[PDB]
């Protein structure tokens, strides 16, 4: 019984979203690849290189035209005629447009593909631009975070395969299931926020009791994600549980909202 | 066409030109081109980084306390190492000393990363260069069990297990949906393993893909998440409380018990799966001890890493040795100084950047990152590179040199430095390894040797995790809990103008961050990263970098199928996002 | 002394008396006494429950909605099953129908408990009756690997693994601190496994001790925690949200993915470790297919369990069949009615309770729990018992009967009922198991057969977990999310006077709770639990219960060492806190 | 090197604390038994029964007099001359007193040993009584909960072995590390409590968004434990996360504080 074809491409990026995917605990990434989808193109993992990789790309997008899902990690730069990111001797944006044209839907993994992330922070030297400003005629599901949580990535994949539909989304294209509530609306340190019980300097008596990180710059009050409920790495921790405020990493423009240590 | 001599090589661009773009099973974007002669031997090699983001430009004007979080995003594969180098550089600039437990935790973060990255590379990135996956379908499961049991005590070795793995592979491929195995190099004459070894190797590929997720739970306890954990200037944010009210809000005995459990499982997997597989690749591929030497018998570099005395970066403190060898003179290991303007310099005459004079090299405190895409005559156009022009500018990677010399960095470089400085454990380990393979010491200076040294380092790092954990627990038993110094957290306490260097050994080699602070903000932030060294383009003298040198003189069996090029490039574990930043 | 006849046995208390107090490797507090003749054959057996707490008294005057939480604490081993029976009973009394997803999740909770309890009993409780742990030190590791591989596809079987396990055991006993192994029965002539089979079994004991903790993660997802998960009257409290805002606060796709991962792992461990080990115990201990028959060829009882049609407890709905056999007539499986006052009754003429007439039995809707410690004419005294007097009152366990007959309950009972009603899966599994052993069907009616049936049922329940999970997912795909009915939550909506029965098959057998509600409060709450049946004392006719019957006629090699007594009692998996409540 | 001797006894109980112990994820219970302690007597797991088990008990408490730790699960009943719980034909309380006399220190596992738990709820038919009302001359560390969290039990054991001392305790004898703060002071639903966002009936829209359980009877505001931080079963869940209010199961007298569904 055939598995759904998937093409995964990479623009300007750090590769954190790919690394997050392979951390999945349930289902294991091994079982996603062997049993749930057909991962037919991915430069990080595939055997073929060069001309042999170009032949796989061409063959899949032609044979499965209109029927494959496109996963995108990273983003296209508009500066230097697109040659800040070069794929088979040509601008990455040309490969993005060819892959998007044949796709039935697009998953924009991470803050890079969704919004811009670190390369788009001031002064944006390469004119890095999110996917939805270039591809304007296809369904795009945004899954932001730097990177998104591993078991959130795999839950979104399993939902689509099991239910044979895209997740319902908010006004920004984020899945309601994981991005409908703020970090601060499900934070286990909220009792301390409500009581005015705050860390004032690192490793003070308040820090050693797990008090709230608002005065240390926590951006949980303005950030939508699942970190305070689902948590990270098979439920082991999240940024606030280990003593650092949220940076805001799931939100558009988080790098340029002032210092991470300003309230 | 032209020809010239450099570093004992004859660089000749006559003959057939081959292009490999994209390079796959790496991090990020790379293009390689070569020329081959009438005997199908490489006489010219060209390394090109095909991405750029500009973190050095973005960092200007940031608060120094925030810098770690930005530069961590240079790379999500070697995640954390840039944050470590950044907090080191800012602490060196301002004059901050961290508490002992913070230093110990940072060493645990780095050793965890070495174990994770070395394991994933061996299986997921380089493994399919050595194991013919489709040939595993021809193996006898009982003979596979017998092979595995002759090599290791690892429990998972039954004939039924290997039959179950083989049947899963059979069902995966039967409908034609070959996924990551489509259009591979299967059947190439350089695949030398018997079918039973290919099935054992493929089973271990799958076991490693599952197991690697557990290692990074150590980063989640101390750093909140992986990828991209959190850090602070002044120590770590993970406050400790063992025996007081509110320990539920801190690193407590239950959290430390989780860490210990992961350390034991990590050592077990590396020692009983990865180590025997690496030695078996060596036993069946001995000719690769004489291929891909490159600069490894000429010039090698380490900065050193893992300071065991908190805030002391000298030779008596660093557990991983630093030093440099040039001109093939391994009897004189030279000291490295990252402030000396005559030592580390970067050239851009063959890269896509502007300097006021491109014939000179700039130390990173004088560094300039002014992007300039200018490829000249490629066959094609500015938006259609058919053939890079290696006589002019051909890469987004700058060209680092040490005292004007082109160097190799990474596991093989570090192993050679420690061996020749007379580190007793390294000398004993290396000698026993080469004896078991019935090869001379010179056989380590090769593509095969890079793989062997990476596996040895994974074992070394797993042992050091336990050493560091025990040092932390000794401090806690003595009532020493501190994890942060905050005397100089506020900008009003800083010098008006200051500068610093942060350095370490990332999994792929020598890493440095150079930072200048003025009036409370970053004035300059320059990075030189291990793949920047290894993947370097040429300099004004025409000297070639580590990748180009390692590819020179290599025989190809089938020019259109670049398996020998992939084996040698993958042996360095290229990280192209790191190289360009 | 006296002698009398009952149920084909000659009960004779002349001759030597042996006492076993405490019985270990059970749950709770039990004492056993036997008499043996000159030929070392048991001619009398006495089962005594040595604890009581009084939950039936404590429940009076409570709110019916709280009852589940109190009665769950009858037992932390069979944790959850009393909560299930309680919500069933209160819903039956008030007239509440739950949504389909609540029923499916309750069936998942019960199947999870069967898998967990059957596995832990096999290894941690019964295993050391069959496996000689010290004899494992004499095994050859290679021959142990060959044996394991001949029996199973399970991966963990290398010679190095078995050597490592054997060396852990050798180090454990080297300092003379033998722990749980001290003063055991090692070397007794009834230990029949070869040394390689002892080492295989000991390795699996340790693997099962580790793995059992994973199974109960399903209880944590749906029920909050294990031991002692949470429930509600009206369904379950674990609200579902797959595709709406706030799914992070509910059972969502990530939580259901965790459940699926645990189901697959649990089936793999049971099918490839427990099942082959049970068959191996059978192959080496065939004489035990003719020892310990007791009531299993006479009278057996199942209520039935796992309703597949929500709120329908009839024969067309229950996936595990109900029925009763008496007089050895397996051609006549009789229907059970838990409201009929002439079917289930409890006697106390030989127990420490008061009735108005102790020569008759009381149905649980007429039940009385009025404790009366009165051991009578013991050897010793009332606070220093040397021998119980089985001619008078001798236990805290009441004596249940069905239509006046003494019955066996549990895995063997259920297997016989399902087989003789023609359940196709049961007939196929039993026939294949007995054919593998070259034993007749009658060989299941024995101490060995109880163990074999328990392993069969663990496999059956692991299969049913997947079936129930897929049923839940089908409902969610169709937009059916409901998990609670609340239209009769408030006490003002209830009948002023009502009564109900909740019933199921716990791991150890037939369970019932009988409840009467009046004016919003519990008026009566009576429990009859599987070990109450099996460990029962005698009735006014002198009829003996399942434990006493199974011990009759047993040969002992060494009277001072009760190995044969332990083997047969442990084969029922006694739960003494359950029996007495 | 020799491992510290441990004797584990059982009074009136349901066995939940023993089951909790064996769920430990880090260290595994297997590794605790093989490598960290010497579990020298325990009716649930030991090979020996009857006279052989009595010989083990006698030998260990004699040879290691003054040097073993006593773990107690469950409690003694004072009714019927103690014969509501019988061990080797005598009242359980006699075994408890003999074991306590030789112990260096005592761990009271669970609400039964600490306070009384379900058998002591009204009308307490057996006169079940917690350990510290019978044993008055030995250090007693209370580890309450029905049962306590598995990885809390194993963390307390590893602390004592590693640091070679008892944990510091509150005025009730509970370890500060895990019992110093309330469930409600570290609860992830506290944002909803503060905003007046409550479940009002099971499976309402509020329940499907994870709103606060205060109006459904949650006793988190008066209960000290680690469930909302450390969580249960390798961090998978806790009562509130799976939709039921806290019952108050770590607190003295929690069964008799009114219905579980009546407000705190
Ligand atoms: S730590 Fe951050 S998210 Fe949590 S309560 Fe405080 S401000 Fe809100
Ligand atoms: S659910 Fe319970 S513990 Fe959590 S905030 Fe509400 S009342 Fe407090
Ligand atoms: N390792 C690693 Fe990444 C590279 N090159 C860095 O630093
Ligand atoms: N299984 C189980 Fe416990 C007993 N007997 C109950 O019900
Ligand atoms: Fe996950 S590639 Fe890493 S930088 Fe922020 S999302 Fe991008
Ligand atoms: Fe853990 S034995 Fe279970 S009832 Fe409440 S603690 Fe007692
Ligand atoms: S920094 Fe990112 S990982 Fe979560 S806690 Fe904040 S959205
Ligand atoms: S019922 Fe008990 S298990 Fe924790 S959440 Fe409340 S103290
Ligand atoms: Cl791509
Ligand atoms: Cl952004
Ligand atoms: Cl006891
Ligand atoms: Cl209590
Ligand atoms: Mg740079
Ligand atoms: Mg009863
Ligand atoms: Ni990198
Ligand atoms: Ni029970």
């Amino acid at each position: 019984k055939p598995r759904i074809p998937v093409v995964w491409i990479h623009g300007l990026e750090c590769t954190c979203c790919t690394e997050s995917f392979i951390r999945s605990a349930h289902p294991l990434a091994k079982d996603v690849i062997l049993s749930l989808i057909s991962l037919d193109y991915d430069d990080t993992l595939m055997a073929a290189a060069g001309t042999q990789a170009e032949e796989v790309f061409e063959d899949i997008i032609t044979q499965y035209n209109g029927k494959y899902i496109l996963a995108v990690e990273g983003n296209p730069p508009l500066g230097e005629q697109g040659m800040f990111c070069i794929s088979s001797g040509r601008p990455f944006i040309e490969k993005l447009k060819r892959a998007a044209a044949g796709a039935s839907a697009i998953i924009a993994w991470g803050t890079c593909a969704s919004w811009g992330c670190v390369q788009a922070a001031r002064p944006n030297p390469t004119q890095a631009t999110p996917i939805d400003k270039v591809i304007t005629d296809k369904p795009i599901i945004k899954v932001p975070g730097c990177p998104p949580i591993p078991d959130v990535m795999s839950a979104i994949i399993t939902y689509m395969v099991t239910f044979d539909r895209l997740p319902d989304v908010d006004r920004m294209g984020r899945p309601l299931m994981f991005y409908g509530q703020r970090i601060h609306d499900k934070c286990y340190r909220r009792a301390h926020f409500d009581a005015g019980e705050f860390v004032q300097s690192w490793d003070d008596d308040a820090a050693r009791k797990g008090y709230c990180l608002y005065k240390m710059g926590c951006k949980g009050p303005t950030t939508y994600n699942a970190c305070s409920s689902t948590r990270w790495n098979d439920g082991v921790s999240f940024p606030i549980q280990s003593g650092h405020g949220c940076l805001g990493c799931a939100e558009n423009g988080f790098w340029d909202r002032g210092s991470f240590y300003s309230r | 066409s032209t020809q010239y001599e450099t570093q004992g090589y004859t660089i000749n661009n006559a003959g057939r030109r081959l292009v490999v773009d994209p390079i796959t099973r790496i991090e990020g974007h790379m293009r390689c081109e070569v020329n081959i002669n009438d005997q199908n031997v490489i006489t010219n090699a060209v390394s090109c980084g095909t991405m750029f983001r500009g973190l050095e430009i973005i960092l200007q004007g940031r608060d120094p306390r925030d810098a770690w979080a930005f530069v961590e995003r240079i790379c999500g594969v070697c995640t954390g190492v840039h944050a470590l180098a950044s907090v080191y550089a800012i602490e060196d600039a301002i004059g901050i000393k961290v508490p002992d437990n913070a230093n110990i935790i940072r060493n645990i973060m780095l050793a965890t990363l070495w174990c994770h990255n070395h394991l994933v590379h061996f299986y997921q990135l380089a493994g399919m260069d050595w194991i013919d996956v489709l040939d595993a379908l021809k193996a006898d499961p009982r003979k596979t069990s017998e092979l595995a049991q002759s090599l290791s005590s690892w429990p998972k070795s039954s004939p039924g297990y290997f039959f179950d793995v083989q049947n899963r592979l059979k069902k995966f491929v039967e409908g034609g949906q070959l996924g990551i195995f489509r259009n591979g190099y299967w059947g190439h004459p350089q695949y030398k393993l018997p079918p039973e070894a290919n099935l054992m190797g493929f089973a271990h590929y799958l076991e490693a893909l599952d197991f690697q997720r557990e290692i990074v739970k150590i980063h989640a306890v101390f750093g909140g998440k992986n990828p991209h954990p959190n850090w602070i200037v002044g120590g770590m944010p993970c406050a400790i409380n063992i025996d007081e009210s509110g320990a539920v809000g801190a690193v407590n005995m239950e959290r430390l018990n989780l860490v210990q459990s992961i350390i034991t499982r990590t050592a077990d997997f590396i020692n009983n799966v990865m180590i025997p597989d690496a030695l078996a690749i060596g036993q069946f591929n001995k000719p690769w001890s004489e291929i891909g030497t490159g600069l490894s018998d000429k010039c090698v570099l380490s900065y050193g890493a893992f300071p065991d005395i908190a805030n002391d970066f000298g030779e008596k403190s660093l557990l991983m040795p630093g030093g440099a060898v040039i001109n093939g003179d391994f009897n004189n290991v030279l000291p490295v100084d990252l402030v000396d303007p005559q030592q580390v310099q970067e050239f851009v005459d063959h890269a896509w950047y502007r300097y006021p004079n491109d014939q000179v090299g700039r130390h990173p405190f004088d560094g300039i990152t002014d992007p300039w895409y200018n490829p000249g005559d490629v066959k094609g156009s500015d938006t259609n590179i058919q053939q890079l022009n290696e006589q002019e500018r051909y890469s987004w990677i700058k060209a680092p040199r040490w005292r004007g010399n082109a160097m190799e960095v990474g596991p093989l470089a570090r192993t050679l430095i420690a061996y020749h400085k007379g580190d007793a454990a390294t000398v004993e380990s290396v000698d026993r390894m080469m004896s078991a393979l019935n090869l001379p010491l010179s056989g380590i200076q090769s593509t095969l040797g890079r793989i062997l040294c990476r596996a040895h380092e994974a074992q070394w790092a797993a042992g050091k995790l336990q050493y560091f954990f025990d040092k932390l627990m000794t401090n806690l038993k003595n009532g020493n809990l501190a994890t942060a110094s905050t005397e100089k957290w506020e900008p009003a306490t800083w010098p008006t103008e200051c500068r610093g260097v942060g350095f370490t050994e990332a999994p792929r080699g020598a890493l440095g961050h150079w930072a200048a602070i003025r009036d409370g903000k970053i004035d300059l932030y320059q990075c030189v990263v291990p793949t920047t060294w290894n993947a370097s383009p040429r300099d004004p003298k025409g000297q070639i970098g580590a990748y180009e040198a390692a590819l020179m003189n290599t025989k190809m069996a089938i020019p259109e199928q670049p398996l020998e090029i992939l084996r040698t490039l993958h042996s360095f574990n290229p990280c192209l996002a790191c190289s360009t930043h």
